[PDB]
């Protein structure tokens, strides 16, 4: 039985007109009762405006209030706080696919508020090292530079590198919008009760690319699929701290209690990032190495341990978050603990960007950690692992090939050096080159991906076995 | 692009209905549910507990 | 008791504690949290809470338990998994039958409900007894067939009452003993200090070698049981052969495996594999769980468990040494434990020392590393254990460089230096001969010269060949392969046939699955003399590559050598080796014509 008749229980909730001051972003109270570290308040300025705010130290009676978009306008003599009855919680519910959120939970579509079957702690739960199990299949992003090469497994958190004017964002939404599980094409079209979501969860977002994903996953059968959140740069910074929390909780009740595949796709983590180091300093607070906090460590590791399948349960979560590199640098803190907490990463590459190459994913510096496990006989196709790696080779062959081309000549270069380049050539033109609009299935991928490796005889495909040359070359 | 716009009365008719068919469940079980959730509700804000948060 | 006062993050001050020593742990609010106290105002103790406190209230009793951070040592802490602090996360998930960790959950470290049969020992009421003395021992499981019950060293007195044989839970009194005339109980199990190194009588010099099996590792780099051992960590380098060999195949009576703050899928991995590995003793028919225990924390668990981590399996290492058991600990990565630590300094705001590391880092991993090694345990009977530690290190960027590693390559004796190219060439077990080194080979001098006296000679003329041929590939790489002189190719050669018959060992398959020492030195004995024998001919005699080309049966049989089941007996092993010489000494000899 569902033993959630504590609801119906009705606790006092208290206005306090006790503002001692203001300070920044932060209002102090001083008289508030027996205190307990964090709740969630909703006080209202003088003038009637309603605003939220977050509770933050805790000591002797002792509360200080952050409030949300800032304190402007509050005095001492008229404004009012009323304290809730505890932290954040989201209302979560089945149907929650097909919404769109604000930062806050607040739907910001049309429809109504989401009607709760359960409101949900936002921090989560320390999972048992007893129960977790390893990623064991394969999420096709329908993107031939991530299926065929970079397999994403079922539970796998691999980020995407990208810069501040590179299109990331649509790259993401061509993911979200194409992302499902290669078993219905696998198992000809008779799996269905595997059912699959998305969560996608914007952050620091800019109003035109916020707009552009919420029009483009409106217009598309992602948005039946997609549970979306929003967060403008404009908007409070905490609620773009937030956004990322009830993101990864949605996906877990999903995952984990619907027994949905949902794939978590974060984007820009370096807003996040800066929203951390803007409430770090907001108490006094030493800043740490590049100013951010020193414990962003724990806080990506929270937020991305939030994903992968697990004993028991049915679902599972692929995490995909997406981070611009303030310099171009590997060195910086955000992308060197995403990749210290991750399992590999997909880059994204300026020069392959200004080439007029999309999706432009750069192949040799971006490994998945876990591809072994996406690629199998049952899972995906067999020949997958080989194929990609035999690409692989011959790319970078084509690449240092290319480099050579200005030291010693095209003549110089052997018949390996030719073939390299047109393969190369035909690679980032057809195969890498995809249409922002087309979805590539795994078996199309790999056909293409065959179709271009073809180039070469048999002989000279060093990096697949004959076992799958025998097989796979003649079509 | 005429045969796609000719699908618009479609798909809106077709969403309509389904929007209706949800919605008449939805009433049905406000009605029957209504009585039953307010006398909870009334019960429970007109009966307080008293306690002290010490222990 | 004592009061909440003030709470920020996870640092709780509570009034009203007067009596709470330094770092005794206390029960903080009515979730009883597990706390420890770091600092002292009088009254008010500042206590270091480990799980979230995001709920605690101001006015929340808090418990001072009157101990330090204790392990419960005793029967039933073998095959059990554990966290940092010893929770029983098997337990834990049993009573709960919850996916996550309950916060504030309290299941014993220990099984209270499992009776274990219990004989007593020589002690007899009115004997004297101290610290470390057996009085009695529990059939634990089959493979640990006597587990030693002690005295706790810090206790002693004159015996009052001794429990008979029988089943006794470990809740039960089976001991009295009598102390300037106070009594006092002792049951099957008792609580240590984890940072305090439980004592020993006499700590000796480690000769006896750690025998894991790697024939790289037990020849080239050997180590001692009472060692300590540096491997990097780092993906991918195949430190799960290492482990499983020293968990699987070593001397060691019992295994210790802790987890820092490996990430969640490797831990995953590791609580799977461990129970389906199985012993080798009487022709493999027990799992290794039998005979291991292990501290399991993934990346996100209370900080101060993820720093405990090494202290509790120390702690446990040290109890079944000074049962006389021969123990090894392997760490899963001392930089999560660094890093832990670097957290901990952190939230306490201490002074960053070098590159955010404490200052005592370096005086933290030199005291936990003189905690191992060989030592005659405490109290009678006379026994003698040892604890060898294998501990891997990960620095974040690879560089080698950060202070933890270095301290660590400078405590350690052997460092098996593990690689990524290797391992990327499917080179197993992928050991980096050219990095690797292992300080105890002129320890073990003694051990060989009484068993196997040519094998020092033997290992390091192996050790020159090749690193003469290593600089040779670069010499060729230079000038051109015609270059060479014919020793010089018969360096080249030997180096080659040795680093594809000698160093890697499949593992998987059953012929050298576990490579014994005595197989080990008869395949030092078989490729040296190869070496030898090639040299002194071609320095005598004709071109070498007549020689080569003809001699190729003898290089076939030497490779094949590595093929020797060690199930045939070591004696047998050792004649037909003696015939393989034999038949090896001849056909050179008709070569050279």
């Amino acid at each position: 039985k569902k033993a959630v008749e504590q609801g119906f229980n009705v606790k006092p909730r208290l206005n306090y007109n006790t503002v001692s001051g203001v300070n920044g972003p932060l209002v102090i109270l001083e008289k508030v009762k027996f205190p307990r570290y964090n709740e969630i308040v909703n006080l209202t300025l003088p003038d009637g405006t309603v605003r939220q705010g977050q509770v933050l130290e805790i000591r002797g009676d002792r509360a200080i209030v952050q409030v949300f978009e800032g304190t402007s306008g509050i005095d001492v003599k008229k404004t009012t706080v009323e304290f809730t009855g505890e932290s954040l919680r989201i209302p979560v519910s089945e149907d929650m696919l097909g919404r769109i959120f604000d930062g806050s939970g607040r739907p910001i579509d049309n429809g109504p508020k989401v009607f709760a079957e359960d409101y949900l702690d936002i921090n989560g739960s320390p999972i048992n090292p007893y129960a977790r199990i390893y990623p064991e299949e394969m999420i096709s992003t329908g993107v031939s530079a991530i299926d065929t090469m970079n397999s994403i497994a079922r539970g796998q958190k691999i980020p995407i590198f990208s810069a501040s004017g590179l299109p990331h964002n649509e790259i993401a939404a061509q993911i979200c919008r194409q992302a499902g599980l290669v078993r219905p094409t696998k198992d000809v079209h008779d799996g269905h009760e595997e059912n699959f979501s998305i969560v996608f969860a914007a952050m620091g977002v800019n109003l035109e690319t916020a707009r552009f994903f919420k029009q483009d996953f409106e217009e598309n059968g992602s948005l039946e699929r997609t549970s979306l959140f929003l967060n403008l740069a404009n908007d409070p910074t905490i609620e773009r701290i937030i956004t990322p929390r009830l993101a990864l909780t949605t996906a877990e009740y999903l995952a984990y209690q619907t027994e949905r595949h949902v794939l978590t796709i974060l984007t820009d983590m370096s807003s996040y990032a800066d929203a951390l180091r803007e409430v770090s300093a907001a108490r006094e607070e030493v800043p740490g190495r590049r100013g951010y906090p020193g414990y962003m460590y724990t806080d990506l590791s929270t937020i991305y341990e939030r994903a992968g399948r697990v004993e028991g349960r049915n679902g599972s979560i692929t995490q995909i978050p997406i981070l611009t590199m303030p310099n171009d640098d590997i060195t910086h803190p955000i992308p060197d603990l995403t990749g210290y907490i991750t399992e590999g990463q997909i880059f994204v590459d300026r020069q392959l960007h200004n080439k007029g190459i999309y999706p432009p994913i750069n192949v040799l510096p971006s490994l998945s950690r876990l591809m072994k496990s996406a690629i199998g006989e049952g899972m995906t196709r067999k020949d997958h692992g080989d194929v990609s790696n035999q690409l692989y080779a011959k790319y970078a062959i084509g690449k240092d090939a290319a480099a050579m081309k200005a030291v010693v000549g095209e003549e110089a270069l052997s018949i390996e050096d030719k073939l390299s380049l047109e393969f190369l050539e035909k690679f980032e033109k057809t195969f890498i080159t995809q249409g922002a609009y087309e979805d590539r299935t795994v078996f199309e991928s790999l056909d293409q991906a065959w179709s271009l490796l073809r180039i070469y005889p048999k002989e000279m495909l060093n990096r697949i076995s004959p076992k799958i040359l025998d097989e796979f070359y003649d079509r | 692009e005429q045969k796609n716009a000719g699908g618009v009365g479609e798909l809106e008719k077709k969403a309509e209905a389904g929007v209706q068919g949800e919605l008449a469940e939805i009433k049905k079980i406000a009605e029957k549910k209504k009585d039953d959730v307010v006398k909870i509700l009334i019960e429970t804000v007109i009966k307080p507990s008293a306690e002290v948060h010490i222990n | 008791y004592g009061a909440i006062y003030s709470v920020s993050g996870p640092v709780v001050i509570a009034e009203n504690m007067i009596g709470c020593a330094m770092y005794e742990l206390v029960k903080v609010g009515h979730d009883n949290l597990v706390g420890e106290v770091i600092r002292i105002d009088g009254d008010k103790a500042t206590i270091q809470v480990y799980e979230e406190t995001a709920g605690l209230t101001v006015g929340d009793p808090v418990l001072r338990t009157g101990k330090p951070l204790s392990v419960e040592l005793g029967p039933g802490l073998m095959e059990t998994i554990y966290d940092g602090i010893q929770r029983p996360l098997k337990a834990i998930k049993e009573e709960s039958q919850s996916i996550y960790i309950p916060r504030g959950i309290d299941t014993p470290a220990l099984d209270r409900t499992i009776k274990w049969q219990f004989t007593p020992g020589k002690f007899q009421v009115g004997d004297h007894i101290s610290g470390g003395d057996i009085y009695g021992s529990v059939f634990e499981n089959s493979l640990i067939s006597s587990h030693k019950i002690l005295l706790p060293p810090r206790s002693r007195g004159t015996i009052t009452w001794i429990a008979p044989a029988g089943e006794y839970t470990l809740d039960e009194k089976i001991l009295e003993v009598e102390f300037d005339g106070k009594k006092s109980d002792f049951t099957l199990y008792h609580t240590w200090p984890v940072r305090v190194p439980r004592p020993v009588t006499e700590k000796l010099s480690a000769d006896y070698p750690l025998l894991t099996g790697q024939r790289v590792l037990d020849a080239l780099f050997p180590c001692v049981q009472g060692g300590t051992t540096c491997i990097p960590g780092a993906f991918g380098c195949g430190k799960t052969v290492i482990s499983q060999s020293l968990s699987k195949y070593s001397n060691s009576d019992a295994i210790i495996y802790v987890g820092c703050g490996e990430r969640g899928n490797e831990m995953a991995e590791v609580l799977m594999e461990f129970p389906e590995l199985y012993t080798e003793m009487s022709g493999t028919k027990e799992p290794i769980m039998k005979r291991t225990t292990l501290v399991a924390n993934t990346s996100n668990m209370p900080v101060a468990a993820r720093e405990a981590s090494i202290y509790t399996g120390i702690t446990l290492a040290e109890y079944f040494r000074d049962q006389g058991k021969n123990v090894s600990m392997i760490a899963d990565s001392s930089s999560r434990w660094a890093e832990a630590l670097r957290e901990i300094s952190g939230r306490l705001g201490e002074m960053p020392a070098d590159q955010g590391f404490p200052a005592y880092l370096g005086a933290k991993l030199a005291s936990f590393y003189e905690r191992a090694g060989k030592a005659v345990a405490l109290g009678s009977p006379d026994r003698t254990g040892s604890v060898s530690i294998v501990a891997a290190v990960s620095p974040a960027g690879g560089d080698f460089s950060d202070p933890v590693t270095t301290a660590t390559l400078g405590i350690t004796q052997v460092f098996w230096g593990l690689d990524k190219k290797l391992a990327q060439r499917k080179h197993f077990p992928s050991i980096n001969t050219s990095v690797s080194y292992s300080k105890y080979t002129n320890v073990l001098n003694k051990f060989y010269d009484s068993n196997y006296p040519e094998f020092p000679v033997l290992r390091d003329r192996m050790k020159e060949i090749l690193s003469n041929a290593e600089e040779l590939e670069q010499v060729v790489q230079l000038v051109g392969k015609s270059a060479l002189s014919d020793s010089d190719k018969i360096t080249l050669d030997v180096a080659t046939l040795i680093k594809e018959d000698f160093l890697q060992q499949n593992g998987y398959s059953t012929y050298d699955a576990f490579c014994p020492i005595w197989k080990t030195f008869d395949m030092m004995r078989a490729f040296i003399s190869y070496h030898d024998e090639a040299q002194k001919a071609v320095a005598n005699g004709a071109n070498w590559s007549k020689l080569a080309d003809s001699t190729g049966d003898v290089k076939h049989a030497v490779s094949s050598s590595k093929f020797f089941e060690p199930s045939r007996g070591e004696k047998e092993v050792h004649g037909e080796f003696e015939k393989l010489l034999s038949t090896m000494q001849e056909r050179f000899a008709e070569s050279t014509d």
